[PDB]
């Protein structure tokens, strides 16, 4: 305890203590930094004679070298409970919402906790409908399990999360976790609270039913790192009293993107673009603790970013062996005005199983990608020669293939904002009709504009009639 | 008509070489940066 | 039984790597111990990697935080090894042979120590058994013998475990003894592959050594080579297999991409110099080290062999990488999953093309090896007649029948899962294909044909699978005996069904 | 002449010697295990005070940071004579076959080797006899020259080198090398020492004849990278009798991959794609043993793996950069029962001009793969067109294409106990003729599939007489 600051490079901090005091690799140190309110540094390394090496998670702009620092001898502990049901909280565990602070009868738990052994996972899934056609259909969403969204910087990973939030949410059975990682804090919190506050489940909010952890886009490098973590924290504590808990992280892209900063300043030897060379152990590290286990289940929904638009990025290609069911939003689909801008192709998921997800949910889906499939294979004699020089079952299934590609674009009810359609919630027995019916034959005199932005089959058809 | 169509598919295929040259060109430059970073990386 | 042991000082703890200041007189890959102190009560073991002058740093098997500066290390006089045996199969290890699946300590008498030379450079023997992966894209176009590694490289989810799971269920009664090394897997997906192994009762004779993810960079670092220790002992020593001395082993590496991220990891975190794409200079000297030991050794070593699966995943199919390459290199054979093939129903996904098996017939049987050059060839004309089925209409009579011979050939091939499918049943599929007796069947039907063909034989005539299966070594497969029973079978069953 | 291990990073090891015993910069280590044998390093960097940087050549996983070293003072020396034949050796020169090891008796000669100079260079190029029809006339070798095959396995490329190892001990003395560089040691062992063993020629097996080094794919990069080095003595040795030699690196890009990693671990700062720096110069002190001189000629035919099918990579055009010809083992040759699958086309070779091979040699040379040069390009159009049910003239064109792609497949001798049909060796100048006179259209009288497996035009015609 009692050390001081040697050097300040970044938001890492270099401090040295007594000899035989020094802090341990994950413990907590604290700058007083005066003012009464003090800095919450991480400690990283050990680098000898009581040199460690922490990250701030914090301005870390306005102290100076030899600045006294107090080992608190534990890690970053954060409240567990339902005392944090319905709080907002920093990585550090404290609230900013108006409430006043937890109390000290309140558990605190570490923030670094060893994910569930191989004995306690949990392998058994089951379908989640969620009331999006593209979701329900092609790569399902998996109750108990692992899925994200991998989208672009245009695409709308916001509006897909919001959506299914406000579709999902309600209906809960059990409490729910959302941690804000390097998200705005216009859309991605603050709006989610005027969204979660106004829903209304039996006199309870959704809210009341939510601890939401942030760190978002404005916080320094381990903020951002950190507060992945602490909402698993948050969250491991429902799951093991056996409480279902829904887990919506926002941009695991963002929480590698702010361990590459930190490892940066850290001086560690780059790996790959810039990357950390731990990039698989930190992915490791906070996914393995995102698993439903034998006490309780987590139905985890994350997103994540690609940089640029490039998925051969090392931290999206990390995050694809870690999930159940992958999502995969494209720019050239976004850009078609097709708002939900899941690629068929490129989405999968695991329990899209016929002894899970059902016989004709099954067919259906395999279907519907050979279509498209067969439409990705003649992208080029189309681009080229045109749709003439196809043979009659080619130009067939081309044109099924676009009526698939304008029919997987549904409303939205939290797109209202900017767009005039209203909202559709299209159950997933209804989707696997509509499109066994596509695909059998029925619609085929139809348009394919008639099927941009619809609910079932019978919305299409019911368009049709009207246009006559 | 097949003068026609010929014209059309030579006019598709000069839009889809522009349109390769451009990523060609993308791909040249990443390679390049790529290069010289593991270059310089290796270096120091 | 008090000893004298060398014992260095922790003056510098990391992201799994310590400086160990003075361990004179180490071993250039020992085991230090770190022995327990106040607030932990185990032992957290490392490998001493990087002997500088006055400075070991060893990587950490294990959790680096309880690590402090200035702690005790004993260095045990043990290079890294793993306990082999016949206790291992059935149990989930990891690579420090420790058990992960809680049913118990691990039964051994031996140690063997992983990164071992290779077999040798006369010990070996040409590859001649077969490995029945029981997926006909495989055992007829891409053959995997005995001894011959075969990388299994592919897409992000293409169907590459699931490939090697079907091989490792397959090998139910030929003497085979499965390993499946999980590197960098997620702990959920290892659990699943372990229920998918007991569901269909390969648990007694498969071995799961698992580094999952969470688990330290020097876990998943070593994770292949235990594991490759263990096979080289099944086929040094062999393991009490169904009564039988087994000497074959079959190790399927879950993905060497992750073993070598793992491995870039170690090394950047060792600040040595880098390479291309930031991996250390000698990683293909990294899996050359592993692949090279699976090799089929001559009767004068004992006769055994290893098997070994290598998978690889391919960002946006760039086969063209440094570790595909690499893996590509040096492994015997290589099986490409295409995710443009698998979603057009193609379900095995083999881009046959391009998929190559350097063994070739010498790892088929006689049967199979007598019956699959028909379909090579044609399943390659029909690829070589794709470009005027995509345009062309005006075609003749000779190659519309052509290319539907190649379509009845490839809907052959679209296997289900876990629905392996034995050397003779196969075989007599793959007879009544080529002789032209599913000539008439319409092409959607051709797979539920197949299957209702097989519940034929499997009722009607036994008999027939037992004659084929008796006498597939025999130089000329089709004997008068085999040719007969087995056309009368075919088609009897096409008069009872349409 | 005692020095310490001071460090050990991998397969790199720092030896710090006495102040006046400094090893040389590519001396032997030579570090005694405990168990009997010993590691055998190599230097490769003096420097500091007495300090040396060498590679291991071995695991180094028993090694600690105190165990002596015993300077060698000549380089890595390896056993040369009429001894070191018929026997397989490692980098280091001790035999890894069954028998015996090397007596002292033999003479021991440095790995590194001066390449001869310039006045001993042969001031003109001149064709290398091989005996094969389609090597001998699309793609002649050079007497002391380097030879490329891009080929996979399954096309009797193990076959190719058995045949030329026969012809060469048969016609000429020839002696042969055999020096897989980073082999699978499936393929390079036990199924090239098994087929060369079973090969036999005048009662003596193929493997009598040739001489084998192994530096393979589990071995350190420095047993790659000297395995060509041990091959070259052994085969400079013989070359200094006056004896022809023939020498096959077999996967010579694997000796340029071994250097990049040696280069890697030695602190090298990285050139081009992770290559290393001394990429030209490392490949010069190995291309350039290999030339014929007025006492000899060491012919070599090595084969290249391209990372991919990247020709453009830094590995690949430094090994083209110092070859002579290309040879294109093909798939679709091999499956047709074409034993020789050499391509008529993409087979290259910068002998096959008028003014070395002769003004016939390169007029046939040119008459055919002419016809070949369409590929017989009309098969596109039978394909759509069914030959317009016959071609005005091309029908010919076709009947001779195939005619000669049949020819060139030849009966080989070490095939002559499988296939049991006696071996054909072909001078170029009967291939000369024989390809000229079937162009005039002597050859248009016989059926195809009596070009099938026959060594000359006048023994495919004794056959119609028959
Ligand atoms: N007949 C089949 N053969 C192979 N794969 C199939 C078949 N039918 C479905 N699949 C798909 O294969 C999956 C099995 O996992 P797979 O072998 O593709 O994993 P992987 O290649 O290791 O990928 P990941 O990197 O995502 O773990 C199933 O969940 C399903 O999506
Ligand atoms: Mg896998």
């Amino acid at each position: 305890a009692k050390g001081v600051i040697q050097e300040i490079i970044g938001v890492v901090i270099r401090a040295k203590f007594p000899e035989d005091e020094v802090p341990e690799i994950y413990n907590a140190i604290e700058i007083p930094l005066g003012n009464g309110d003090r800095l919450v540094c991480e400690v990283q390394q050990q680098l000898g004679n009581g040199v460690v090496k922490a990250v701030a998670m914090g301005s870390t702009d306005g102290l100076r070298r030899g600045l006294e620092v107090i080992d608190t001898g534990r890690p970053i502990a954060v409240p567990v409970g339902p005392a944090t049901l319905g709080r907002v909280f920093n990585v550090l565990g404290d609230p900013i919402d108006g409430m006043g602070p937890i109390g000290p009868e309140v558990e605190r738990r570490p923030i670094h906790r060893d994910p569930p052994s191989f004995e306690e996972q949990n392998t058994q899934a089951q379908i989640f409908e969620t009331g999006i056609k593209v979701i329900d259909l092609i790569a399902p969403f998996t109750r108990g399990g692992k899925t994200a969204i991998f989208g672009g910087a245009g695409v709308g990973k916001t509006v897909v999360i919001q959506e299914l939030i406000a579709n999902i949410a309600k209906e809960q059975s059990g409490f729910s976790v959302f941690a804000g990682v390097g998200e705005r804090s216009r859309e991605g919190n603050d709006l989610i609270h005027e969204m979660k506050e106004a829903r209304i489940d039996e006199n309870t909010t959704v809210f009341d039913k939510t601890v939401m952890v942030f760190g978002q886009m404005n916080e320094p490098p381990g903020a951002r790192l950190r507060v992945g973590l602490t909402a698993l924290t948050m969250a491991e504590y429902f799951r093991d009293e056996g409480r279902d808990i829904l887990l919506f992280i926002d941009n695991i892209f963002r929480f590698v993107q702010a361990g590459s900063e930190v490892s940066s300043l850290l001086g560690r030897m780059p790996s790959q673009v810039g990357y950390q060379p731990t990039l698989g152990t930190e992915m490791g590290e906070l996914q393995e603790r995102i698993t439903s286990t034998k006490r309780g289940s987590i139905t985890s929904m994350q997103a994540v970013y690609v940089p640029a638009d490039d998925y051969t990025d090392p931290a999206p290609a990390t995050v694809f062996s870690h999930l159940d069911a992958t999502i995969s939003l494209e720019r050239s689909i976004a850009e078609r005005a097709i708002f939900p801008a899941v690629d068929p192709l490129a989405s999968t998921s695991r329990i899209l199983d016929p002894n899970i997800v059902g016989e004709e949910h099954y067919r259906v889906a395999q279907e519907v990608k050979r279509v498209l499939q067969r439409y990705k294979d003649l992208k080029d004699i189309i681009a080229i020669l045109g749709m003439e020089e196809l043979s009659d079952e080619d130009k067939l299934t081309v044109q099924r293939a676009r009526k698939i590609e304008l029919f997987f674009s549904q409303p939205f009810t939290v797109a209202q904002q900017f767009t005039g359609r209203p909202g559709k919630y299209v159950p997933v027995k209804k989707t696997v009709e509509s499109f066994a019916r596509l695909l059998n034959g029925e619609g085929d005199h139809i348009p394919e504009s008639f099927f941009y932005m619809q609910g079932d089959f019978d919305d299409v058809l019911a368009a049709y009639e009207a246009s006559q | 008509a097949r003068m026609v169509a010929m014209r059309n598919a030579t006019n598709n295929a000069k839009d889809l070489v522009r349109d390769l040259t451009l990523s060609f060109n993308k791909a040249r430059q990443a390679a390049i940066t790529k290069e010289v970073s593991e270059i310089a990386s290796g270096a120091a | 039984q008090p000893r004298q042991v060398n014992v260095g000082t922790v003056i510098a703890v990391g992201d799994g790597v310590a400086r160990l200041s003075g361990l004179d007189q180490v071993v250039a890959s020992e085991i230090v111990e770190f022995p327990p102190k106040a607030g932990r009560n185990e032992s957290i073991y490392g490998i001493a990697l990087n002997l500088e002058q006055d400075s070991v740093a060893a990587i950490i098997l294990g959790d680096d935080e309880t690590i402090e500066e200035g702690d005790m290390v004993t260095s045990t006089g043990r290079v890294i090894s793993v306990p082999v045996g016949q206790g291992l199969l059935g149990r989930v290890v990891n690579p420090l042979g420790q058990p992960i699946d809680g049913k118990g300590p691990i039964v051994y008498e031996k140690t063997r120590p992983i990164e071992r030379i290779a077999p040798g450079v006369i010990t070996r023997k040409s590859v001649d058994t077969p490995v029945q992966t029981g997926i006909i894209a495989i055992d007829a176009l891409i053959p995997i013998g005995r001894g011959q590694r075969e990388l299994i490289i592919g897409d992000r989810q293409t169907g590459k475990t699931a490939v090697a799971i079907d091989t490792i269920l397959n090998q139910k009664g030929q003497g085979m003894v499965c390993i499946y090394v999980a590197i960098g897997q997620r702990r959920a997906q290892v659990a699943q592959v372990v229920g998918t192994l007991e569901r269909f009762g390969a648990m007694e004779y498969t071995i799961v050594v698992s580094a999952t993810a969470s688990e330290s960079a020097a876990l998943q670092y070593i994770a292949p080579y235990a594991g490759c220790a263990m096979g080289e002992e099944i086929m040094e020593n062999g393991v009490m297999l169904n009564g039988q001395l087994v000497k074959d082993a079959l190790i399927v590496y879950d993905d060497l991409s992750k073993h070598a991220v793992a491995y870039r990891q170690v090394s950047l975190l060792l600040r040595r110099p880098p390479g291309r794409e930031a991996y250390p200079g000698d990683v293909f000297y990294l899996h050359s080290r592993l692949l090279e030991r699976a090799a089929r050794l001559n009767e004068e070593y004992g006769g055994g062999s290893l098997t070994a699966l290598p998978v690889i995943e391919t960002q946006a199919n760039d086969v063209s990488a440094y570790i595909p390459t690499n893996v590509i290199s040096i492994t015997d054979g290589q099986i490409y999953l295409e995710s443009d093939l698998f979603n057009a129903g193609q379900r095995p996904a083999l881009n046959v093309g391009i998929s190559v098996s350097r063994v070739g017939g010498a790892a088929q049987t006689r049967a199979m090896r007598a019956v699959a050059g028909k379909l090579k060839g044609e399943l390659a004309q029909f690829r070589d007649l794709a470009a005027f089925a995509q345009f062309a209409s005006d075609l003749d009579a000779t190659t519309k029948a052509q290319i539907e011979r190649g379509q009845r050939l490839q809907e052959l091939l679209k296997q289900p899962q876990y629905q392996p499918l034995p050397v003779e049943d196969q075989v007599a599929v793959l007879y009544a294909a080529t002789n032209n007796y599913l000539d008439d069947v319409p092409v959607p039907l051709i797979t539920k044909w197949r299957d209702d063909f097989l519940a034929f034989l499997r009722t009607a005539h036994p008999e027939v699978r037992k004659l084929i299966y008796d006498n597939r070594l025999d130089r000329k497969f089709p004997t008068p005996e085999v040719k007969e029973a087995l056309e009368a079978a075919i088609k009897e069953f096409k008069a009872t069904s349409n």
